[PDB]
């Protein structure tokens, strides 16, 4: 007669989750844990409540110099990160070059807020013409204009007296100071604008020892101009002073930027705009809201983020081989 | 599997055992049913939980790519920056993918081992008081009621209590 | 080996089995011979093939060194370039060498496991209808002709068909 | 453990066996005592020694951080230098830590395997000349003196020499 | 009577292939797969049919400037990769320096073919001596010569009129343009060659704004010369123009290089020469023809190549432990 | 009656050593091997008998230029490695900048010994004042002084004749040569010190072609001075010569450094001083004497060292699971 039985067995279910191993692919298991995030909301969002600075069609240079097409950014609140397009159309409206531009952007990676302040008022230039430094290459509302944060100085009564000016950083914070020099087309323009044939711009701080000379050359017209503007920056430390001397070709400071808040930031290249959302993890393609430890959205992220991998699939077996 | 139990000498799984990974099916005069073995199941849950957390925590300190910009005459260092960052991303992708493949193999074999060991636990309890049918089941040479089944499940089977009755059944069978 | 079959309780290999990794030697009244077990051999071939391809494909996205030149006053970045490229070469050499060592251990143990499981497959088929000599061989308590041997090899041995004849031989032996 | 011997069907270790990792406890008319199995212990020592040396030697060619200095306007390349060196340190820390975790699992399972295989070595020697009590011990159906114990320990047990005496004891027990 | 037997066993053969594991070395196995390529043909070969540019004893600078000892390279066909010795003996035959030379070689890593074209004919210099800019430091066939692609201009009738010249890139392709400036020994040589005591060279494009001045110093004789030549390059984009102005010390362009084919290339340092062979994978020590996934020949390769490792041995077990 | 028994078992002991695995932490084992070194003696020591150069409160620049507060280092024996504090207080006592300073320190990473030699004696300046180039910013024993290895030259009888001097590297070794230029405050100081309004410094070797011009600017007082000193270096090869020409603002060489021994060295940032000990492995926090293959003390080491990891614990199981 049939004896009593006891049997040992294991669980099977209707699961179709599959994992891979060294020796075998597409093993159906009873339980698995996907650990790879693959979705994003495709939007640029706030980072833990803090809105980003989205520069739209302006570049970093256009923002900090005061491109008149960039009046949206005359005073921007604290940002979490900065978003710049690949080729912003509002950059140096008057053609030229920004000196040590990449190093400056690198400093921007460590800054969350600027307070723009006036260091040299536009009116205090008594020996020089301050309201004539306008061009049609920097138009505003159909009229010629210029970078709003710097002053293009011009000769007065066919004379250009030696400029000797100094600013003392009384603020308790570091100061970003911007200026520039004008490289004209030929000697006729040099005399036309600054009278003096040979000119220079000496700039000095506790550490800086600069002396710029306008280089003359016949160049291609860029945005309708063959002259050039070469811009410069420095970080004036608290209780330090900057000294300018020049007998022409001087793009003087007017506004300088007080670095009120340092912290973690980044410059993000993306063609997207603001999405009116909030996230703790942001990529240039979109924001991530995920508990999984890995993601494959984009390597450049900011915030509290999963770790990026180039994988299309990361799935851990937790249960056992599921029999059909 | 490495250990020959899962999809091995135990040919398939039990759709009817829903509360655990491993367990028992019993059949006696009082009826029949499934019982998950809670101890081995719990050890397995602890093991796999530790494995998943260990995988996540070892991947904690991996490379974070940073945006860097270079001008038109810094092409050598831009390229260096690119191969450096891509190099680390390739390294960490390899580590993640490989660790998952290897650990998945080990997890499947771990379950297989646990089933084999549960089987051997019963077999070494019962000894010649039961017949090994070769498919994960034992046929008792004596009556084994629900208290006896429970004693086998929870590791307290009393071989001497039944050895006489079983010996009598064995001798009866081996005599024809 | 981890599983105790290869160079374990089966002391050595068979130079005479040329068409497979695992198999059987049979000896009955109709004669004797070798037969490779095609199923277990084929699973092993698939397993190792997948392992080799997985090793090659995981090493697909490894670092490619690029030539870079620096002048006499760029020695810091030349040195950085050198330690970066050498660093990645050291990483990928370590990955390759280690993956081969670990996977070689696992491959040898995989073969060992397969031999043990083939042994247990036969043992759990035959049960007390044969005697386990302890060296990989079974001595039948009944006559097992070529159809019976084939039934053991291909997993369709019929224990009840021979259980009576075997029981009679066992009782004869245990009586002296 | 994966192999079910250590803290498995052999419930605990022997504080009284001080000269080896694995071995035997014997009990016969001439007395009782511990003997370490030198062969399996020595294979284990060789195995683990090779493993430790392999771990140290594979970590031989790892990244060596070098001091580099950059001025106030070389912040991009200073940061690149920092992420490069920290990146390699993170990679090699991961490799070291993971290799130790994985190899520790394998070492513990290796010991477990060795104990199981030593058990099976004795079991396949003795066969039905002894009774398997299910806890790592065998009860002989015949007298086994110190020369017989030594023959089991060193792999030269003579099953036919005792098979008659053992068969007589078995028949005596199975008759009551 | 002896019962029938069935036995389980495994394969053994006469194989002596060995593999390694964590716990054991030199394990003889029945089957193994070597995955490490260790041999090469020791030759420089074509890359999928495309011959390399083998510069022999010339350097990149000697090639592009037109060293007269490098007439073998006046017009080289499309190349797959470039091969340069460690210290080519035909470099700047007139001593000097090439500006941003490594960045230029880096551009060469992305170019497969040049079409040399004439931009300023040697005859169109009416106010200046164009066929007198020769030196004994750049000999050709026992006679003094100079770089063939640039024109060393000299004063004419003790006068050096202001050079004002422009070239418009009408070609549909980018153009590599080369020029240079001459730094003489002392004021006597400056007057001897260019009359004008103080000179300059202004160069301008859509992006370039250059003004070079000859530096005078007493220097060691190199290849018999104490003066120096400083060379410069730029990439003139299509529909852009380059403008030169100079009153002396000007090494004017004559030939410029049209970048007709961009692609994947490299500069390979090797002392080997052409081997009259073909390969799909090339190293500086020799070519690789192999199906194995790894190789240890040399880390710098080009083509369809195995992955490089520093290993002396990579062997995978495929069979099982082979018993003696 | 009780039959004879034989049992299989495994070792247990009183060990409390623990290891970790993927699936389980804090596994007590019978035997383990700690492979992570975690201790150091917290001292700066000799490296295989060779003492380090410990610069104390001087910087590399202060050492090589000859800051008078750095007379401890006028002639330092062969070193194994160099130890510099984070912000040494004895650097450029006269404010200025060291040109290509980081590249020079990088060369120092490959040097174990200097032999200082005199190349231009302080007395051989017959047309120029050589013992007047002192400042209160570089005090020594309460009196004004200057960098000891370079000579600040001043006009003599309101005249500054053109300096033309040359040094030939007859030594069989490479030579580190240092000089500099003085940037004064205004034109009044320029005339005061060097008479000549416009000045220059031309420096030439087999490879160098330099011409420096004093930049004038109004700068902040640093250590009481608003003028600046810009220093320069080069490596004069054996059988090469360096040539100087200048009509003012010239900080001439006096002593130059013979690189007698190249080898493996490093510059170590640490605030520690000499510990009167010996070691084969040194970190900036302390020395390591250990047979273990790994350590977590500090990534920057020199000598025969374990491999650095960021781990707090690396312990290998060698024995088996220890039962309670
Ligand atoms: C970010 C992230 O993903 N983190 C993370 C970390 C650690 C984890 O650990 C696990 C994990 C472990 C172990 N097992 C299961 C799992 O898949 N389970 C499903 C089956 N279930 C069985 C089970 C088995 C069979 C049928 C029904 C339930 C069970 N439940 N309760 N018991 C007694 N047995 C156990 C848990 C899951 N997931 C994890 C996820
Ligand atoms: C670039 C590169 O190297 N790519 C690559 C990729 C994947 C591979 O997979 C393998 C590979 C797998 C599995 N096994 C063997 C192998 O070594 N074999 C020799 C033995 N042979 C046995 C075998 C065993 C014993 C004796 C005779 C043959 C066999 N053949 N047919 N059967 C039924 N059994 C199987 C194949 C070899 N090599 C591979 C190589
Ligand atoms: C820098 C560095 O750390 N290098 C390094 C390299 C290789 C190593 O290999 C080992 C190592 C291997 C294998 N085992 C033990 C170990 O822990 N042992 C203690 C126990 N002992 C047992 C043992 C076991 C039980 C009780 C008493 C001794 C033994 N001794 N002799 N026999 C026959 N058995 C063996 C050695 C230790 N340590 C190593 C350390
Ligand atoms: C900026 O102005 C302040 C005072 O208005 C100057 O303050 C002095 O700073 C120096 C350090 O540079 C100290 O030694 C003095 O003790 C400070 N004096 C006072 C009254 O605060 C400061 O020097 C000015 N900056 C510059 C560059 O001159
Ligand atoms: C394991 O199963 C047995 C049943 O076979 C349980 O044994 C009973 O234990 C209680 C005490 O808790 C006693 O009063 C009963 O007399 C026991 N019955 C028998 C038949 O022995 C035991 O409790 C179970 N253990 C666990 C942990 O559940
Ligand atoms: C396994 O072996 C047995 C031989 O023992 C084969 O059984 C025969 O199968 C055929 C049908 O294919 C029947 O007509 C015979 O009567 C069977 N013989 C016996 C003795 O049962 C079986 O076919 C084999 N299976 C495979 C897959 O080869
Ligand atoms: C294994 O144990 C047996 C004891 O059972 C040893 O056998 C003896 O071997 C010697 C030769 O060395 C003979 O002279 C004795 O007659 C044997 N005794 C018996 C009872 O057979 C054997 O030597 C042991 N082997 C090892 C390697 O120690
Ligand atoms: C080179 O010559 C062409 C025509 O010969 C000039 O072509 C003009 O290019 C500008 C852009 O720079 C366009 O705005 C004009 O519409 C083009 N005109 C024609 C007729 O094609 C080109 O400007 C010249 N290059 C320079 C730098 O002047
Ligand atoms: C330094 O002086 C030595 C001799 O005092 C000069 O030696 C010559 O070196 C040049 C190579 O530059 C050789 O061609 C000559 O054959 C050498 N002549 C002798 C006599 O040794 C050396 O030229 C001087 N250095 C400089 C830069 O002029
Ligand atoms: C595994 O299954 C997926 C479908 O889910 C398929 O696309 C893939 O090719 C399969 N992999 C292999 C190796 O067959
Ligand atoms: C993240 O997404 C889940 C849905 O998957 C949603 O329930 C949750 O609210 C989201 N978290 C936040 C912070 O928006
Ligand atoms: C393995 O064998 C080779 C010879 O083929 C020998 O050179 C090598 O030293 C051996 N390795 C070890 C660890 O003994
Ligand atoms: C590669 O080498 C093999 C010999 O190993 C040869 O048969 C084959 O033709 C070679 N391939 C080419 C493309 O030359
Ligand atoms: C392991 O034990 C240590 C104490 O030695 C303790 O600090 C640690 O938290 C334990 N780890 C876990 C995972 O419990
Ligand atoms: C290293 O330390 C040990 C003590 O752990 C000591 O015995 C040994 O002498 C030391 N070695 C040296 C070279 O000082």
């Amino acid at each position: 007669d049939p004896g009593d039985q006891i049997c040992i067995g294991y669980h099977a279910n209707n699961s179709t989750e599959q994992v891979d191993t060294i020796m075998e692919k597409n093993v159906t298991v009873t339980h698995a844990q996907d650990i790879l995030e693959k979705k994003h909301n495709g939007k640029l969002c706030d980072l833990d409540g803090v809105k980003p600075l989205i520069l739209r069609d302006c570049s970093v240079a256009g923002w900090l110099l005061g491109n008149p097409m960039c009046d949206e950014f005359i005073n921007v609140p604290e940002w979490s990160y900065i978003v710049e397009k690949a080729n912003p159309v509002n950059d140096l409206c008057y053609p030229g070059d920004f000196n040590d531009y990449e190093e400056l952007k690198h400093l921007l990676s460590r800054i969350n807020h600027f307070e723009k302040i006036q260091i040299i008022p536009k009116s205090s230039w008594s020996s020089h013409e301050a309201s004539l430094g306008v061009s049609s290459a920097c138009p505003y509302q159909g009229k010629s204009s210029f970078f709003r944060n710097v002053v293009w100085l011009i000769k007065k009564n066919s004379t250009y007296p030696t400029i000797k000016r100094s600013y003392n950083n009384t603020n308790q914070e570091d100061l970003l100071v911007l200026w520039g020099i004008h490289h004209p087309n030929d000697a006729a323009e040099q005399t036309k604008l600054y009278q003096n044939p040979t000119t220079y711009i000496s700039v000095g701080t506790s550490t800086l020892n600069q002396r710029l000379v306008p280089r003359i050359a016949t160049r291609s017209k860029v945005n309708g101009q063959s002259g050039r503007m070469e811009f410069f920056w420095t970080i004036l430390k608290p209780n330090d002073a900057i000294n300018f001397e020049s007998n022409g070709n001087f793009i003087a400071p007017e506004y300088a930027y007080k670095i009120v808040k340092k912290g973690d930031s980044t410059i993000m290249k993306s063609e997207l705009e603001y999405g009116n959302c909030n996230t703790k993890c942001q990529t240039p393609m979109g924001a991530i809201n995920s508990s999984m430890p890995f993601h494959n959205i984009h390597p450049l992220t900011i915030g509290e983020c999963p770790k990026y991998v180039k994988s299309n699939r990361l799935v851990l077996a937790t249960g056992l081989r599921n029999s059909p | 599997g490495l250990f020959g139990a899962i999809a091995g000498f135990i040919e398939g799984g039990w759709q009817g055992m829903v509360d655990g990974w491993y367990g028992y099916h019993h059949s006696n005069e009082q009826g029949s049913g499934y019982a998950a073995d809670k101890e081995s199941t719990q050890k397995a849950i602890d093991g796999v939980t530790n494995k998943v957390n260990s995988i996540i925590d070892k991947m904690n300190t991996q490379f974070e790519a940073v945006g860097r910009e270079f001008n038109n005459l810094e092409r050598r260092i831009e390229n260096l920056n690119k191969k450096m960052e891509d190099g680390f991303l390739d390294v960490w992708t390899y580590n993640a993918e490989l660790l998952v493949l290897m650990e998945n193999e080990r997890t499947l074999d771990f379950h297989d081992s646990n089933v084999k060991n549960l089987y051997d636990k019963v077999r070494l309890q019962l000894r010649d008081n039961a017949k090994e049918l070769g498919n994960g089941c034992f046929e008792f040479y004596h009556k084994c009621d629900n208290e006896c089944m429970e004693s086998v499940r929870n590791g307290t089977y009393d071989y001497p209590q039944y050895s006489e009755e079983a010996r009598l059944k064995r001798e009866e069978i081996s005599s024809g």
